[PDB]
């Protein structure tokens, strides 16, 4: 035995740490943790984005169906009278619909203006991507939407989150004009398109066919695959560069292991030049008109 | 000659977990058609051989009782019998051992 | 370099080897079935086989008699060799002895063990290994071949 | 040491400052003692500075708890989900001020080795070198000893 | 001393919601303070890892090691525990998940030498641990095919990056 | 799968063992007596002797030793080598082996079928000889 | 160099220190059930008939000498005691006891059930999970008989009340791995049980407890187990031959 | 009827599944039957089992893995039972092995099973353009040097007999079939719903008709493994894995007045009995000759 409190206490902390390392505790709502004031949080959410919301509208936005049904479970199981004040809650359904519709419209217009040559199927693909489960959930989670959202099941399953994000968008669209909201969308959505490719989000499976069609439209005829560069054919690691020629002018060119893969690549490149989705392309404009 | 340094645990694990020091798996094990215990294919079954050993012991005991001493062993062939049996004409003129147990299934009359 | 050495070294020396086999043989002629160290039994088997051959030479042969006198230690057995064992081997030239490997000794020395026996003894029979029957699938397939060696001749 | 610890590439949370700048510090929680001497500085800070600080940074919520503790802490919490603990124990008003400022300007990313000072998507405008970029093409595209 | 392995059998799980996969039984069992060495025992314990329990019993049956019969007794006890106490149909349906040897508490004795010197000798003890799981034995891993190696090599070549480059 | 070890004898009955043995040995006699007549079959072209040429060899069996005498009176000791069953087995052409000389492969005395390996048994199967030691 | 192990644990029953006990063992209960009521063999077909069952039960209660002798001993030793109220209390005791087995709360279970019963209902089930619900009582609980054991040593009397009850219960037993073992959770299965209750009288704290559970000799075979089971043949040493009865 | 090769498979399998689920629904509960062990080995052992669920295999699983691997066929009372065929009533069980003294039952079972395998191999080894009609698996004794399957082929195909290449292809495919380990599944059916499964093969329908004709209740014995279904006499071995050496030896054209029928002959041995290379070659030589017993 050694006489003192200090080392004992300090060790109790270690015991706790190991206890948490060996069994991790299931994630808990930030709402159910020691420092919370819902109101102040909302106001902060507003101010930090440099936006102005109606507090009624935003408070409305972070409400979900499931939260209300769970609240009705707690209501009906204890025999309490809630219904008047509880069904006055006005969930986010409406706002979320306005928000998604508007965002899709807005984005679509953005792209349609930036890339005149993108076929409709393509711009549709892009908007589909920036409105995706993944991307929106990511963004919302990092803007502390998951924090404010009222729901059952704390990890907040992704569909509910998407709902909530666009809910907030709609709330903003009511609170300020389509102009301001357009700015918000181009700041927190369009930026997720940074560093991304085209065919990263488009997913089209036969580049050659699509190129032939898009060249019919342009009244150019028959891309001819022609082998340009090659190193080692007999190797386990060959390299081919396939060029695509139109009337003996070279439109585009690409690398690969196999002559097939390379040809396919040159197709993708040509496509990327035609649609004006390119590396060299003008970076997006972030400015105040 | 005394070791110049302590052999580290990595070296040591390399030596004693080596394939050549591991017990090698025996592939010749099978089941005795008789008692359904286990045996190696080239060896008599232990269980069955225990049956035989016990019975042999009892027989020898009872044929030690027929011999009054150490040095008396018969000058004739011997034959062992069981409850409800009688010596054959071919088997008479022989030493006879009579056991109480009924003749065992594996043991034939011959 | 052991090349072409037929006899294995046992006991305290060559003489102790002979006496070990002496005892083993006497045990074998008395009880007609014994069990011992696989190596020693193997070593014994040859002697056990030749003893019957000296027995066949008959009581009156002097060589066979003092041979049996040396090898069979308990003297009372010497008649048994000549008047019991040697008669019941008549037709057969060499078939006198059955030797099988028993499971390893249960004592902590875990030796390799064998049981050795004079054929035609009166004891519960050893559970010898049986060949498969003829009704077994493979053997049947061979029966086919056999009958077609008969049909084609 | 560098081989000893983790590391990360230089990044921002949510492409901050691209479209618009979003202060990443979300909330700030102080815990101090009205009575204990160790918290003395922290108390002064709560009197004079906190108020003003809160106006300078409208987007961060600031919770202050007087409770009976021996070691005053400030818990920063970021949009990133990151939580950073700090001890304001036995410091001036000035030192706490400086500290809280550091907390206000941080990304909330993990502070560890950063592999390289820059981060670029599309470094490559106008091409990226490959073994053929500077090589002349020949007529017919023949190999060195190839005949036609 | 520390006895933990024994308490592993006393865990109770929450009942299974229908539609979820049926959870395989786990039986922890051990024997403490055996007069075998720890290492000698390790070989035996290693031998029977991942074998179906009948296979393990077969292999042990013919080993000449002193430890072999100990482990065999432990396995039989574990089998009967598995069928009786926990609920397992098909006592042949168990395989050996974990098998290992720990060291026990040693006795210390004198070992005499000569010229009046002595060494200090340890009468050695050990523990044997086993954990049986209900099911067929998990399949033994085949070594990498040429195809697999080549894949991995290519993938590695493909993971390369321009270094210190920007 | 734990597949157990097996030998040729294992599953045969007491009836079939003599049979199998007869089968193999008889086919051995047939096969050896069949190739007994080389020159009437399809012999490869015989060439005359060139100066730098080298013959095939044999595989024999060392029997023992014997004395033998020479007309000058001296005594020599000799080794008896018996050729038992000797056949050429395969032929590797000049360019495929040393780049200098062709390689003939020659077999020694006959052995049991049962104790060789599947590969080897196939090799002799397509030949029509019994296996060489 | 000389040190030995300790702690070889042993349980030695010896009568001498067992007799020298200075404070002899105080029992709250008696291990047996004195007189086992043996029910009608047609008790299944009289249960669908209301005024057959009720009539014959009440009749057999009022007609018996021993029954009302004991009911008199209990009434005289313990005032404010009624036979017509009791099957209610008994039923409630039942429901709470098994609802204790659900939650695995042994403290309350020691208030409800007797010392003879507790080992039985708790023992085997402790490493398993039990879900047991009460849905219906088809025939209202009947009081079959009453008995008293007079111990002349202690002057102690134990009232033992046999209540026959017909019931609708749902029982599911889960294995320690959480996998279902005995029976479904959705089937309201019909049960008939003869439940013996006991109370210590001379005791001032006088609890009414659940003593035992009697099963009739004709009782319907209990529902089948889920898993398959094997019953080994006699284990034989080598020299012992097998013998088959017919 | 216009149907793809895959559609036939789908139909038959879905019918089989329907029937099997019907037989399953017929048994309302978990019912306990008491099986006794009449074996020479572990006497007096008594299994307590689920009626129409538990199988003699599942019965061996209570004993030891040794029975599971060694036991090909299960004698229930006096009759051979397939290892995976669910027990019906309470009874007594004995297990049957290849190296057993009077294996003949087991032998028959093995021969049948291999035959069926070959049937499956053949049916799916021909181009979609042609039409392959499996006929039956004529039951030969095993002293006859092979096992065999009868198949009729498309009329434009009547001229050619296979080449060592082709036979070796069949064999390769059968080994492919063995490699993946498929249990043999059994079902007892009524003729009405048996005929609906086969349909397009006439000879099959005839066979079913005769087979159901000799049984009072019109019961037909179905076996299936993987996607393949067939009718057969008597029980089969439990696994595909049991076969080791397997060969499709040769085919022989045999013609009736009303049809031209190809007889596919092959030869095989189980892992337990596997024979040395030389022995194998001799037996394989005998398996090339025509094997005739239809009666
Ligand atoms: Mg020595
Ligand atoms: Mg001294
Ligand atoms: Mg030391
Ligand atoms: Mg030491
Ligand atoms: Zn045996």
């Amino acid at each position: 035995a050694k006489k003192g409190f200090r080392a004992a206490y300090r060790f109790q902390k270690e015991l706790e740490r190991w206890r948490l390392l060996r069994c991790p505790p299931p994630p808990v709502r930030r709402s159910e943790k020691p420092n919370w004031d819902y109101h102040a949080e909302i106001q902060a959410f507003g101010h930090r984005l440099q936006e102005t919301f109606s507090l009624d509208l935003l408070k409305t936005a972070f409400v979900n169906s499931c939260y209300i049904k769970s609240e009705e479970a707690k209501r009906q199981k204890l025999g309490i009278d809630k219904e008047a004040a509880l069904l006055n809650l006005k969930d986010n359904q409406e706002l979320s619909e306005q928000g998604i519709s508007f965002s899709q419209t807005c984005l679509t217009q953005f792209f349609e203006d930036a890339f005149p040559d993108l076929p409709t199927e393509g711009v549709t693909s892009l908007v589909d991507f920036l409105t995706s489960e993944e991307v929106v959930c990511h963004v919302a989670r990092n803007l502390a939407v998951e924090q404010l959202a009222l729901s059952a099941e704390f990890p907040v399953p992704p569909p509910v989150l998407r709902q909530t994000f666009f809910a907030v968008i709609g709330a903003l669209l009511q609170s300020s004009g389509p102009e301001r909201t357009a700015l918000f969308i181009r700041d927190f959505l369009i930026t997720q398109m940074t560093g991304k490719e085209l065919f990263e989000m488009w997913t089209i499976t036969n580049p050659m066919g699509l190129l032939v069609e898009e060249l019919k439209k342009r009244k150019i005829s028959a891309p001819e695959s022609r082998l340009t560069r090659q190193s080692g054919s007999t190797t386990a690691l060959p390299v081919y560069f396939v060029g695509l020629y139109c009337d003996r002018k070279l439109i585009a060119e690409g690398p690969g292991e196999t002559v097939l893969v390379a040809e396919e690549e040159a197709a993708r490149v040509a496509l990327r030049k035609l649609f004006g989705f390119t590396e060299n392309r003008r970076p997006w404009d972030y400015s105040k008109p | 000659a005394a070791p110049k340094n302590r052999r580290s645990i990595e070296v040591n694990r390399c030596r004693r977990r080596n394939p050549q020091k591991l017990i090698k798996v025996k592939n010749n094990i099978d089941v005795c058609p008789e008692c359904g215990h286990l045996k190696q294919k080239h060896i008599l079954c232990g269980y069955c051989y225990e049956k035989v050993r016990k019975e042999t012991a009892e027989i020898r005991r009872q044929m030690g009782k027929q011999e009054g001493g150490p040095f008396r062993a018969p000058t004739t062939e011997t034959v062992v019998l069981y409850s409800g049996e009688t010596p054959s004409e071919q088997d008479q003129g022989k030493r006879i051992i009579e056991r109480e147990r009924k003749r065992p299934s594996w043991f034939t009359q011959n | 370099i052991s090349h072409g050495r037929v006899f294995r070294r046992l006991g305290l020396g060559p003489e102790s080897r002979i006496h070990l086999l002496q005892n083993l043989l006497t045990g074998l002629v008395r009880h007609e079935r014994i069990e011992a160290s696989w190596a020693r039994v193997d070593e014994l088997r040859g002697y056990a086989e030749k003893l019957i051959d000296y027995g066949k030479l008959g009581d009156t042969n002097e060589r066979a008699m003092r041979m049996a006198d040396f090898w069979l230690t308990e003297k009372d057995l010497i008649p048994k060799l000549f008047q019991v064992l040697a008669p019941r081997f008549q037709g057969q030239n060499g078939g006198y002895t059955r030797m099988l490997q028993i499971p390893n000794r249960n004592e902590q020395d875990r030796a390799k063990m064998a049981v050795i026996e004079y054929k035609g003894n009166c004891l519960p029979p050893l559970p010898l290994p049986r060949r498969d029957s003829n009704l077994t699938l493979l053997n049947q397939l061979l029966q086919g071949l056999r009958q077609d060696q008969e049909a084609s001749s | 040491t560098a081989r000893g610890t983790a590391s990360r590439f230089l990044t921002s949370v949510l492409h901050n400052g691209l479209g618009r700048y979003v202060q990443q510090l979300q909330r700030l929680s102080f815990s101090l003692s009205r009575d204990a001497p160790s918290s003395r500085g922290a108390r002064e800070f709560v009197e004079r500075e906190v108020t003003d600080f809160a106006r300078r940074n409208p987007g961060v919520v600031i919770y202050v708890n007087p409770r009976p503790c021996c070691v005053p802490r400030v818990v920063a919490e970021y949009l990133n989900g990151a939580v950073r603990e700090e001890s304001i124990h036995c410091k001036s008003v000035e030192e706490i001020a400086a500290l809280v400022q550091k907390l206000a300007d941080q990304s909330g990313l993990d502070v560890i080795r950063i592999r390289k000072p820059f981060h670029t998507d599309s470094p490559s405008i106008q091409g990226q070198w490959h073994p053929f970029t500077n090589k002349p093409t020949t007529l017919g595209g023949l190999r060195p000893r190839e005949v036609q | 001393i520390s006895r933990k392995w024994e308490k592993k059998n006393k865990i109770v799980y929450p009942p299974q919601l229908p539609g979820e996969p049926r959870r395989p039984a786990e039986i922890y069992h051990c024997r403490r303070q055996i007069k075998y060495s720890k290492d000698k025992m390790w070989y035996l314990a290693k031998l029977i890892r991942g074998m179906s329990i009948d296979q393990a019993l077969a292999q042990l049956e013919f080993s000449d090691k002193k430890g072999a019969q100990i482990i065999k007794e432990v396995l039989l006890e574990a089998q009967d525990m598995a069928v009786r106490d926990h609920n397992v149909e098909f006592r042949s349906n168990l395989y050996v998940a974990e098998s290992t040897s720990g060291r026990g508490q040693y006795l210390k004795r004198i070992r005499y030498h000569g010229r009046g010197r002595f060494g200090i000798m340890e009468k050695v003890f050990c523990h044997y641990f086993v954990k049986l799981v209900e099911g067929p034995p998990p399949p033994r891993e085949a070594p990498k095919t040429a195809v697999a190696h080549a894949r991995e090599y290519i993938q590695e070549l493909r993971n390369r990056t321009i270094t210190h480059a920007l | 799968h734990g597949k157990s070890v097996t030998w040729w004898d294992e599953h045969l009955s007491e009836e079939n063992v003599p049979f199998v043995k007869q089968l193999v040995s008889d086919e051995n006699k047939a096969q050896l007596a069949s190739k007994l007549c080389p020159l009437k079959d399809e012999p490869w072209p015989i060439h005359p002797w060139e100066p730098g040429s080298s013959r095939v060899g044999l595989i024999a069996l060392k029997l023992g030793m014997m004395p033998l005498w020479t007309k000058d009176g001296q005594k020599h000791v000799v080794t008896l080598l018996q050729v038992q069953d000797c056949h050429v087995l395969k032929y590797t052409p000049k360019e495929n082996h040393n780049g200098r000389m062709a390689a003939l492969t020659v077999g020694g005395k006959t052995v049991s079928h049962f104790h060789k390996s599947a590969s080897i048994l196939e090799f002799y199967q397509e030949l029509g000889l019994p296996p060489k030691q | 160099s000389e040190k030995e192990f300790v702690e070889h644990a042993r349980k030695a029953g010896l009568v001498i220190p067992h007799e020298r006990l200075e404070r002899p063992i105080h029992l709250a209960c008696t291990a047996g059930i004195f007189d086992a009521y043996v029910p009608p063999e047609g008790d299944a077909r009289i249960s669908s008939l209301s005024k057959e069952g009720l009539a014959q039960r009440a009749e057999r209660l009022k007609k018996n000498v021993a029954s009302q002798l004991s009911i008199r001993k209990i009434r005289e030793s313990d005032p404010n005691f009624k036979i017509k109220d009791f099957p209610e209390k008994a039923k409630d005791i039942f429901i709470e006891a098994h609802l204790c087995l659900n939650n695995s709360d042994h403290d309350r279970l020691h208030t409800l059930v007797t010392e003879n019963c507790f080992p039985d209902m708790v023992w085997d089930i402790r490493y398993k999970t039990v879900r047991w619900s009460f849905v219906e009582s088809l025939e209202p609980p009947q009081v079959v008989q009453v008995r008293c054991s007079s111990l002349m040593n202690q002057g102690n009397i134990y009232g033992q009340v046999t209540v026959r009850m017909h019931t609708r219960q749902t029982l599911a037993i889960y294995d320690r791995f959480g996998r279902l073992m005995y029976g479904q959770e959705d089937v309201p299965r019909d049960v008939l049980e003869y439940v013996v209750f006991e109370k210590h009288l001379v005791d001032p704290y006088g609890s009414w407890r659940m003593h035992g559970k009697i099963i009739p000799p004709w009782a319907p075979p209990k529902q089948p187990i889920l898993k398959t089971v094997m019953i080994p043949g006699p284990q034989l040493k080598p020299w012992e031959e097998f013998e088959e009865p017919q | 009827s216009q149907l793809s090769p895959t559609e036939l498979i789908e139909m038959q399998n879905d019918l089989f599944n329907k029937e099997k689920n019907r037989q399953l629904s017929l048994t309302p509960r978990t019912e306990k039957i008491e099986v006794k062990h009449v074996g020479k080995t572990d006497p007096g052992t008594v299994f307590v089992m689920n009626k129409n669920i538990s199988t003699p295999y599942s019965c061996a699983m209570h004993l030891s893995e040794w029975y599971c691997r060694k036991s090909i066929l299960a004698l229930v009372d006096g009759q051979p039972w397939d290892m995976y065929k669910p027990l019906t009533k309470s009874c007594e069980i004995k297990f049957l092995t290849f190296k057993d003294d009077d294996p003949g039952e087991v032998n028959k079972a093995y021969w049948r099973s291999c035959a069926m395998m070959m049937g499956c191999v053949i049916e799916r080894a021909f181009k979609d353009e042609y039409v392959v009609s499996l006929v039956r698996a004529p039951e030969v004794p095993v002293i006859a040097g092979a096992f065999c399957y009868d198949v009729v082929l498309d009329k434009r195909l009547d001229e050619w007999m296979p080449t060592k290449e082709n036979l070796h292809s069949f064999t390769k495919d059968a080994r492919a079939l063995i490699y993946k380990d498929l249990p043999f599944e059994t079902l007892e059916v009524e003729a009405k719903v048996a005929l609906e499964i086969f349909q397009h093969n006439k000879y099959k329908l005839d066979f079913i008709e005769e087979k159901a004709s000799q049984n009072p209740e019109r019961i037909v014995k179905l076996h299936r493994f993987g996607d393949f279904i067939d009718v057969s006499e008597g029980p089969l071995i439990p696994r595909t894995s049991i076969c080791f050496q397997y060969e499709v030896s040769a085919v022989h054209n045999l013609q009736t007045q009303s049809s031209l029928v190809r007889r596919f002959q092959g030869l095989s041995l189980p892992v337990h009995l596997r024979a040395h290379f030389t022995i194998w070659n001799k037996l394989l030589e005998r398996s090339r000759k025509m094997v005739t017993e239809d009666k």
